[PDB]
């Protein structure tokens, strides 16, 4: 059967030089936040910004459905962190990394389960 | 002086007592801009010096509190306003949104339409407006009260607002009504406000504060508006962001107010003056249902 692959259209996209998709929502907040991935307040710390989820969710932006089976969305109304350096680009960021399951921060981006 | 590390001005009192003509709007520093935080969106700072101010009035905050906003999409296809409404209201706040076009937005459910088209069984706690036609601000026509969602918006606070529930409309020196200034006689308390981002327009937010369903003091909503345009005209409000930079104290205080079922019989003194503390709400604690009209038609041969 026949699925458009979106996820992979992005990461095309933007590995051929598109311009990362924009307006996604960016809050104010202290920046002396957890740090953790995925929240239901903003908890950017010093290095992250926050965003509101559904402007940084590939799915809620280009309406099309989301892979979840039953097309739940992890990030529409709560607030994700993005690491200050990647804040260009968080759709792309989003899609691109992993939240562990156990601490809630980023893998690579503030998961330190795996020293 | 320090009204530049406020979130914005409010209305002095006695600007509200006089009995002004309806001028045009002149603001000496109309077309500045204030120099927002990197990468920060016009409305998130406007909406989050909004919540700023309203965090200093006397506003219900329930357990399942319910909000409604009004106007919610931008011209970017996303929701700015809801999401700093979502982060200022404490978590488990039952947020619903809506606008003319389709969004992307974080509230809890979204309804695309003419506001008319919408409808809820339930009453609300908390109402917010963005809600904002541009070919209004037309500068060579009288500028009449607006009729438009604002007829809409005055049904759906006497209707829909719980008892002790708050309000805040935007409006502008074209964008307004009468019969709202009007209403905003059956608060316990009203300003308008003006955010520190935006002073340079003549937008300001109509707060309703503690609803109490029944005129606490009689409004001449043409006069009113009349009066805050020359509070307006007559007083610069020097564009500022300090604000945003401290938002330690950002998040609304949940205050468990208590939720009473009430009949219009047993609203006394006692009652009205504890709505009027906000120190209560009065509505159904039921399930929250909404719907958005919709309407047929085919156009085939
Ligand atoms: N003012 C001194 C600083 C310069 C401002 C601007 N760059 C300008 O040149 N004008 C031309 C004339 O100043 C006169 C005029 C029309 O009243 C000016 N103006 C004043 N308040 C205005 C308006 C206005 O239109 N509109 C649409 C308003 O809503 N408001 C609140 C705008
Ligand atoms: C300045 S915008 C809203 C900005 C938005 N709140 C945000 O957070 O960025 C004005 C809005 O009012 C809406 N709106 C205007 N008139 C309406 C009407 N009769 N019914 C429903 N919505 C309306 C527009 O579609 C438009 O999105
Ligand atoms: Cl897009
Ligand atoms: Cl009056
Ligand atoms: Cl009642
Ligand atoms: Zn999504
Ligand atoms: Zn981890």
């Amino acid at each position: 059967a026949f699925a458009v692959d979106a996820a992979k259209a992005y990461k095309d996209y933007l590995a051929s030089g598109g311009q990362p998709i924009t307006n996604c929502v960016k809050m104010l907040c202290t920046h002396t936040g957890t740090g953790q991935a995925i929240t239901v307040t903003p908890e950017a710390n010093m290095d992250q910004e926050s965003f509101g989820g559904a402007s940084c969710c590939l799915y809620c932006r280009c309406h099309i459905d989301h892979p979840n089976p039953k097309g739940f969305c992890d990030l529409k109304g709560k607030y994700v962190q993005i690491p200050t350096t990647c804040a260009n680009d968080p759709v792309g960021f989003t899609l691109k990394n992993t939240v562990c399951t156990v601490c809630g921060m980023w893998k690579g981006y503030g998961c330190s389960c795996d020293q | 002086s320090s009204q530049a590390w406020q979130p914005g001005v409010a209305m002095p009192n006695l600007y509200k007592m006089q009995r002004m003509l309806l001028e045009k709007c002149d603001l000496q520093n109309y077309g500045d801009s204030a120099t927002l935080p990197k990468g920060i969106m016009m409305n998130v700072a406007k909406y989050t010096q909004l919540c700023q101010y309203l965090n200093t009035l006397t506003l219900a905050v329930p357990y399942n509190m319910r909000v409604i906003h009004f106007g919610a999409g931008s011209d970017k296809g996303v929701a700015p306003g809801t999401a700093v409404l979502r982060q200022w209201l404490p978590t488990g706040t039952l947020l619903v949104d809506s606008d003319l076009n389709d969004f992307v937005s974080d509230a809890d459910s979204t309804l695309i339409g003419d506001c008319a088209t919408v409808h809820t069984a339930n009453k609300w706690d908390l109402i917010i407006s963005d809600m904002y036609d541009p070919k209004t601000k037309n500068v060579t026509k009288e500028n009449d009260s607006k009729e438009g969602f604002f007829t809409y918006i005055c049904g759906f606070i006497q209707q829909k607002l719980a008892l002790g529930g708050s309000v805040a409309i935007k409006i502008t020196e074209h964008s307004w009504n009468a019969d709202l200034y009007k209403l905003m006689g059956h608060f316990a308390w009203w300003t308008a406000f003006v955010t520190n981002v935006n002073a340079s327009s003549s937008e300001a937010f109509l707060i309703g504060c503690n609803y109490l369903g029944k005129p606490r003091e009689q409004i001449d909503g043409y006069v009113m508006h009349a009066n805050y345009i020359f509070w307006r005209n007559t007083n610069p409000i020097q564009l500022s962001s300090y604000s945003l930079f401290d938002m330690s104290k950002f998040p609304l205080k949940l205050r468990g107010t208590a939720v009473m079922s009430l009949k219009e019989g047993q609203i006394n003194d006692m009652i009205l003056s504890l709505l009027s503390k906000g120190r209560l709400i009065i509505r159904e604690n039921n399930r929250v249902v909404i719907s958005s009209d919709v309407l047929v038609n085919n156009e085939n041969l």
